[PDB]
């Protein structure tokens, strides 16, 4: 499903 | 020197049985862009516009982007295109190659054809994966949903054996998103 903050952050 | 420089549209019609005239390989279960089998010569049957080699990375579908989806979801597309089927692909070669780790580890420029490309393949490849992440569950969450809730240890390991196509950190955690698995759970 669609990717948090945080997530988007830690792979950017 | 760009990842999409040798993008090409091919169009395409469906033979008598009702296939392509090439195999569909790859797919992020495989940890891959979709790709093509061998394309032999005479057996696809070319509307108008450029033709392909075997190999080729498969981007998009009628303006669908399938990059990123699983051969299943990709092959669903197709049954639901209309002839003539627009593809785009680019053929393998220097830094266009089908693994999907490889390539959403490249850095592109914020911005450019390469980077748009490379967010849009992530959200299909956010379709059907839930991230994996080291931090501890919090309030509102359901562990399988939102995230998969596993160990360091465990992270590392899967990082190890390449079931992670993608990984990052972020406030003393790990992040990161494994392969879609192969046949979804029946729907109906």
């Amino acid at each position: 499903g669609l990717r948090s903050t945080s997530y988007r952050r830690a792979v950017v | 020197s760009h990842w999409t420089s040798k993008v090409h549209e091919s169009v395409i019609g469906r033979n008598p049985e009702g296939q392509l005239g090439f195999e569909l390989k790859g797919g992020a279960e495989n940890g891959q862009f979709p790709y093509l089998g061998e394309v032999k010569p005479g057996k696809v049957a070319y509307e108008s516009g450029s033709k392909l080699v075997s190999e080729e990375l498969l981007l998009e579908v009628n303006e669908t982007p399938v990059a990123g989806l699983t051969i299943r979801d990709v092959l669903a597309v197709i049954k639901h295109c209309k002839d003539p089927l627009r593809l785009k692909c680019v053929k393998q070669g220097g830094i266009v190659d089908k693994d999907l780790r490889h390539y959403l580890n490249l850095r592109f420029q914020k911005g450019s054809v390469d980077h748009e490309l490379q967010q849009i393949i992530r959200d299909n490849l956010y379709l059907r994966t839930v991230p994996c992440t080291t931090r501890p569950h919090k309030e509102g969450e359901v562990p399988g949903v939102d995230y998969i809730f596993i160990t360091v240890e465990e992270f590392m390991e899967l990082e190890k054996s390449g079931a992670l196509l993608e990984s990052g950190t972020y406030e003393d955690n790990y992040y990161g998103t494994p392969k879609p698995p192969a046949e979804p759970a029946p729907l109906l």
